[PDB]
């Protein structure tokens, strides 16, 4: 893509996108959806720690930003453009992990409910380094709590997944850039 | 309702009327005698630091530009065309000159005034009086070591009397350290709860930490970890409670400089706030260095908390008596190293953010609590903050303020909503100030 | 609106002014003068059998928690932290000795009372007034065979008392088939309808049946499918309509022991009923025991209804003027065999339940009218309820109550909205006595 | 607020209260001053022609039926039964005798009258008066050269009478080129925008084309294109601006009849008008026959807006201070080719259709604009529409109403808010017209 | 899934995913999303007749629970968990089937609008019923009418597929635990 | 499907699902599923030229329909349908292009953001021309802008696609009867 002519287009996402217009590999795709399908599954029944162990690389940086509203013709004003929603190693992760899973989690009880649905799967390994796959999907997630409350958070995921112990394929770095400036659904405290 | 009349706190602050979370006639009463009376936090010199920059943010809930001027000073406008009143700046944040409405295409200058008017001769010819045009200006900002407040009401007090006692704590973190920084762009998510929920609980509300966070307190091994389930309470001289004649208040507990951080930040927080405390021992005094290394809970009436040490920073700003956008920024001292502070903004975030694991405690109580306000058996019922009460002191000669000399109490809500309900029957702030000429003696009422 | 003055509903509840389904602040009013004054549905003995059993509830817009105590008493509590409001209990069922807030952790008995407060001797020493710091509690619970109602206002008549003339066509059912089971969880479901509305169809409304549910009369059939599109009316004598001071009322079609049940049910039940009504002949005469089996469609006022026979049973939880959340449970007797207790509890939610067939051919008819009673051009319109009208009796031999004996007709209606309007233009229940003391001369006007 | 008194809008029109935007008390205030009073449009005898025929329509926050008779006139009721008040029809078009009501199956006829009764005699015997129980009627149902508008108030002027100074700009496009066909159905948006935001700028606002249809102008290449981004100014005497006693207002730009249009359609368009006022300049006059081929965009007060030669037709359907669904036709010369009616038709809903591509281009000036009336520090304050004051004239040789002989101005909001606040501060049209009857001095005024 | 440490997970939840991780066969996957597209095909154009004779095998169970809010730490009070919005046999989904169709079902006039979004597929033979399939997938539902109503549905099905007529695959178990618990969607009157 | 037995199912409808029950391509289906994907991911970057250029054919009629709610029973009133919310060729859509990408089009600043879910993918070559593809997919559409304005779209798509410039499959009709009659995002300014 010619970001001078689309003028709407950011350089970060023109490169996302050159990676899976170029080799594509079906059984990739396949494998990617189900990798994807089973984390998501995992998750749903709130399996944190089996996602840990078999999903999440020791490496893992596991990030969702908020971007600021800016001018789409500012090019003066150069603060920090987004913050951290998330932005987690592995220890990090675990100690959401068991926040989530303590029994005086007053707000667990009674038990949460979460469906994911994961769509527009593409899947490329990486050039340079050919034990790297970057997977892009989009992710609705509805969770429901409490009789009446139902959150529904919609986002594009960027992800890289290398294998690990006993050669699982694990993610080594998820990125969300959340498309929703001010959120509406109480709190973020969703895995994505 | 009579405002005049109506006893929603009742006196020495010891109960409220569960009604004042949930009224929505109430809601609209306090846009007049709360929001558009008192002072309200802005923003911060870090995030417009040089002329031309701007964002935008709520008063109440009206919305406001805030530029820095050419001459260093920062002017603030409603956010509100003068021609037919569309929504001047869409954005958060910037750097401008002026603003032009996409309406008819007026131009305003970063310092309020009409400065352009689509073909004004062929159109308006010499009719236009733009001088009589210019934006509707924040009547007083004014900033406390770098963090911005503005007030509608020119009859205010200035915003370091407004501080009152509470200015005494808050100096050696935010003046005696160097200065802090405000790091954005901050977290923004509305709940479903009234503003004064949170407004209280940071305020005030030690007791709900051990219970609440116990999950927060079990999982990340932060400093007050011990509390965990109520498993241990702090010992005897473990912090005080204060408030003030305007409604600000905190909480103070010593030494807690590594405040929620998870272990890894405890070690390098410790040491760096301990030695900062070692130089000003010498420059303010043991007492006032140690209260700047303690984690400090407070609530700048009547909408802006923080909790130092800790680096947050909130804004509870009003939507309706059950809706509130929460904005969440970092707090950092200048002379930090930058990784350091880098780290604390994302921990911040982790803790009190939009997926703040601390901050998700806390929702249930706080929407619950709010939305009760509104069911029909709960309107005329009492809200209880007499913890401590017969036992809070004025005009010590250590701690200024009323103050409770324990680490745990409802000390600060009794001054919050003290003040509150002056305002709430006020029609003006003359009218304020007789109502609050005895306020600290109510307080210390046994 | 002056509610001592307004005549929402006319003389004889000929008619009512369409507002009643919309205007919000009648809505208010109602929550003080219908759902704090009236009893309200809350559990039933078979889903709080053990002591410690608990579920939650809603009275009017309330919250409370409805307990089995110690001593085999039921009693009932705002399901709000007597400290600073919070929800006590998220869970809808359960068993337990007592609820500790979430919040600050206070702890409360399933009799009510503060037993526990964290800390206490350390933060309030002797200072707390526990025994006045009990949950707020419902002032009167009082059970019908086993289903269990509250009331706020200690002044209410006993709930015997208020079912009026109704009691006499429950009690074959309720007391005399050896009693009734509430098959729980129940479907919850909001519609967008004023509670009126399913109120007034259930308590006195044969005449939609076989135009509304025309659908599912002709895929069901189900022992009624013969009116399917008005293609019948029922026979001369099929049924008969009763209303009651206190506002209670019901249709009665002879016969209909299988009720909605598709044919699938009918041969058993048909079986199983005509069974019970032999043994009964003998216990409370023929005509009682036929009313056994007979098929009552019953509003209890203000918002409990019931299809005995088909087993539906029904409260219509009011939000707002057109909103209300709709719980539907089972009704079974006791001494039918488990297999088809089982399917009877599948098939009342087969057909009224969330997803229920017949329920649904009910909701644009509920919603639309509800919500047209917000346009401008219907608010002062006049819903008619004049079917029938100038034939009811009171003092029948046979039959107490007001009645109209025909299966189709709006005495039901009429008696429901005389109520109504006497609580609504009344401050207490003794001005409701007085404004009722003419009920049924009212009602038999020609 | 007291609505006799208080001053929404200035002496002249020159300015209102930014708060009749946003106050929800004033939109109830409304639906009685301003929708039940005046004429509000309905439908075109082309979507109506045949006997059965009919549409349903709103009226202000009402539903109507609006139905051909089989005498070849048109009659309009409420949607609403009259037995228990639920809504007769659910769809938007078609033909029948009469509707039948869902839930007991009552029949009117397509002229209102109640025809039948399910077991009328078993049921009612002889005592329902049906002759009394027909739909609630619009009182007045009048055309306009094929446009129906209907009013609930008997006492309004006619419907000529009502349009006043505007009917002569009109007549040109919808009486002497033949006549004007409605092409439907339209499309159906709703906008977070208070009715009088579209109207206000569909009334009397050129001077908003060049600055937020920037990107319109440029893409499309219109004929209007040479304004976008505000590159030009249109010539002297490139229009004119008028307004009415009874608020109708418009501008006039000379001779653009492919208005928002393409290239694609300009050179058909501008040969084809052209092609008809050369015809029509023997019939009513050089200046009449060029008004036909000008561009005007017009509201027939209320709610009511078009843009003749585009062919956008609109109504602004209100359903709260800041809600309004927009619904969208095209309108299309009876005498043009139907290849170009089906083209014209099409680009009438691109550029101003749920996805047009210029109305787009208004929906945050309009949605914030409203929304910034709710805004505390907003609501008194005044919107300005002064722009062309004391260069207006009244009973000028050629052109008739209160005119402003410049193509940018705000005339037209001078007359549409005049009209608006002698109807708000009037109980009925007598009073309206005492307080109208020196409307033209008034805006005429220097 | 060792639920003793994966605190917040249910027996039935780990039963399930312990079929999915075991052997995984990508054209059973493959075939699986074919069935199902299908049915959601059928079934959002309103061809109940030829979902009931395409997709439906005459020994179907077709359930959708409620479940009623319990603690997660509620060990005595044992009382029916839940109550059953559907749970139909071949009949009574055909007396649904007829009530849809019929002319005097004022509320399908004028016409529904369904659109139906399946997502997550996974698929596994049974171990023991060589001829049983066992079908996971998650769907949004939207239910349009009306000029303004819209209502949308989000749940996980757990299904079993069976060889029926002509070898045609039958749908003979559909299981559904809603994951809210008040509807907040007018009725559950849709085929999940 | 017999229509006079399926009494809701309308023929344009039967015809639609009896292009796909024929035969099964499962490369195809996969093509399919990559087409529509890279489409989404560069509308949703609001790379609206490289659409154009990389996905749209020269002979396209882009079109999404409101259908006026009529009677079930209706079978008198014969006037126009429906009306084209878009009815577009390839020029029209530049013109769109054009608008979304011009520096003056105030209400894209500050930038908006799309996240589309593609489902349901369905794919049968035409009989007649055999260069002519016929694709079925549902979307579900996320704009979210401005702090706090969400809008989701929910549609079906018919589509056609055939092989243009380079041999690139390019879209050369889009169909869609949108479900929602009056709509409740603002507008429908998004491209489905
Ligand atoms: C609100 C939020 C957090 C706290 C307090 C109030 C009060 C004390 C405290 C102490 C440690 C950590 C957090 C807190
Ligand atoms: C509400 C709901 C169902 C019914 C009635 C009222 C009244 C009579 C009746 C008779 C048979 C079946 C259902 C009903
Ligand atoms: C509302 C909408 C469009 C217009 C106007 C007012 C006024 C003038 C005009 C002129 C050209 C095109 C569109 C317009
Ligand atoms: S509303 Fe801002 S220039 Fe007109
Ligand atoms: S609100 Fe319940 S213990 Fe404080
Ligand atoms: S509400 Fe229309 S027939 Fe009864
Ligand atoms: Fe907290
Ligand atoms: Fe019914
Ligand atoms: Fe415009």
């Amino acid at each position: 893509i010619n970001i001078q002519e689309d003028k709407l287009v950011s350089a970060h996402d023109a490169e996302e996108i050159l990676r899976f217009f170029n080799c594509h590999d079906s059984a990739l795709q396949q494998e990617a959806t189900t990798l994807l399908t089973q984390e998501a599954h995992l998750l749903d029944i709130q399996a944190y720690r089996a996602w840990l162990e078999h999903c999440v690389g020791s490496e893992v940086q596991y990030q969702v930003i908020s971007r600021e509203l800016r001018a789409a013709s500012e090019r003066r004003y150069k603060l920090n453009e987004a913050m951290n929603v998330y932005n987690e190693n592995f220890q990090q992760l675990k100690v959401r992990v068991e926040h989530q899973l303590d029994p005086q989690n007053w707000g667990n009880s009674p038990k949460l409910r979460f469906t994911r649905f994961i769509t527009n799967v593409q899947a490329a390994m990486d050039v340079n380094d050919k034990e790297l796959l970057h997977i892009r999907s989009n992710v609705i997630l509805h969770r429901a709590r409490r009789g009446n409350q139902v959150d529904v958070f919609y986002a594009a995921r960027e992800d890289k997944w290398k294998r690990g112990e006993g050669g699982v394929r694990k993610l080594v770095q998820r990125f969300v850039d959340y498309p929703e400036r001010i959120l509406q659904t109480h709190n973020l405290m969703v895995f994505l | 309702m009579n405002y005049n009349n109506k006893i929603l706190v009742s006196e020495s602050g010891l109960s409220q009327k569960h009604l004042i979370h949930g009224d929505e006639e109430l809601f609209q009463h306090e846009l007049k005698t709360i929001f558009a009376r008192n002072w309200l936090f802005l923003t911060h010199d870090s995030l417009i630091p040089a002329p031309g920059d701007y964002v935008t943010a709520k008063m109440g809930i009206d919305e406001v530009i805030v530029s820095r001027q050419n001459d260093g000073s920062i002017r603030a406008f409603l956010n509100v065309c003068r021609h037919r009143g569309k929504t001047l700046v869409s954005v958060e944040a910037g750097n401008a000159k002026g603003f032009v409405c996409s309406y008819h295409g007026w131009g305003f200058g970063s310092n309020g005034e009409l400065q352009s008017v689509p073909f004004e001769k062929d159109l308006y010819g010499e009719s236009l009086n733009k001088k009589c045009l210019g934006l509707k200006e924040v009547a007083r900002v004014e900033s406390f070591h770098g963090f911005i407040y503005g007030c509608f009401d020119q009859e205010a007090p200035p915003l370091m009397d407004y501080l009152g006692d509470a200015a005494w704590y808050l100096e050696p973190m935010f003046k005696h350290s160097g200065g802090l920084e405000l790091v954005g762009p901050p977290g923004k998510v509305v709940i479903k709860a009234n503003w004064k929920a949170p407004a209280e609980n940071f305020v005030g509300d030690a007791y709900h930490v051990g219970w609440t966070h116990a999950s927060s307190l079990r999982s990340g091994e932060s400093i007050f970890s011990s509390l965990a389930g109520n498993a241990a309470l702090p010992p005897e001289g473990a912090g005080l409670q204060m408030t003030s004649k305007y409604g600000s208040g905190m909480g103070v507990l010593w030494d807690g400089y590594s405040g929620v951080h998870s272990a890894d930040l405890v070690p390098e927080l410790m040491a760096f706030g301990g030695a900062k405390q070692e130089r000003l021992n010498k420059e303010i005094g043991d007492v006032r260095a140690r209260i700047y290394r303690s984690h400090l809970n407070c609530t700048v009436f009547p909408n802006n908390s923080m909790l130092t040490c800790s680096g947050v920073f909130k804004v509870w700003n009003p939507i309706d008596a059950n809706t509130t956008e929460v904005w969440t920024y970092a707090i950092v001292e200048k002379d930090m190293p930058e990784d350091l502070k880098r780290r604390l903004a994302d921990s911040v975030q982790r803790t009190f953010g939009p997926a703040g694991f601390w901050e998700s405690d806390d929702n249930d109580n706080m929407e619950t609590a709010s939305q009760n306000g509104k069911k029909y058996q709960s309107r005329d019922s009492d809200l209880l903050s007499n913890l401590g009460f017969g036992e809070d002191v004025y005009g010590d000669a250590v701690y200024p303020g009323v103050v409770g000399k324990s680490a745990i109490g409802e000390t600060s809500y009794r001054g919050f909503y003290r003040a509150y309900q002056a305002h709430v029957s006020s029609s003006n702030w003359a009218e304020f100030e007789h109502a609050s000429s005895t306020w600290h003696t109510e307080l210390t009422k046994t």
